């Protein structure tokens, strides 16, 4: 979609152009590489919708 | 608005089409080229009037 | 994916 931003406790997605955050999922992220390569990555959950549902 | 600036040019990578992951696997090489590029400059300026 | 719901 847009930005990683944290409200000091919490980590969103965010659009660019109005601040309207949402939780930080398999959707609206993809992946690349691995946690060594980039400078400034940080550490949180990201949710899978499926998962919890496909258990029931 | 402040934005940090491998930021920025993530974005601007993803502006060219380019998938803003091709910058950030690749920061230190794109910053040297970037360096290189300027330092460039000065000789080519220097060379003739 | 509710039609594939069966598993
Ligand atoms: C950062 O944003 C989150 C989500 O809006 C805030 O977490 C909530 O905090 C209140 C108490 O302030 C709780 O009642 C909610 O249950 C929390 N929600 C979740 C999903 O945990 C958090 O307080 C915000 N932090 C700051 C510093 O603003
Ligand atoms: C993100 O989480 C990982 C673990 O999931 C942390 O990695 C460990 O960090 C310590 C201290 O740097 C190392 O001694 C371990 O060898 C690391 N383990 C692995 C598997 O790499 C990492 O430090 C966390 N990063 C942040 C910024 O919190
Ligand atoms: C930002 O600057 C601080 C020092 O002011 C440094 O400790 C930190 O590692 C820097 N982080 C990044 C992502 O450059």
């Amino acid at each position: 979609e847009g930005v990683f931003v944290s409200n000091g406790t919490h980590w969103f997605v965010t659009q660019r152009n109005f601040y309207e955050p949402q939780i930080i999922t398999t959707d609206n992220t993809f992946v690349s590489g691995n946690c060594d390569v980039v400078i400034g990555i940080v550490n949180n959950t990201v949710y899978d919708p499926l998962q919890p549902e496909l258990d029931s | 608005l402040q934005i940090p600036f491998a930021m920025q040019m993530a974005y601007r990578f993803n502006g060219i089409g380019v998938t803003q992951n091709v910058l950030y696997e690749n920061q230190k090489l794109i910053a040297n080229q970037f360096n290189s590029a300027i330092g460039k400059i000065q000789d080519s300026l220097s060379s003739t009037a």
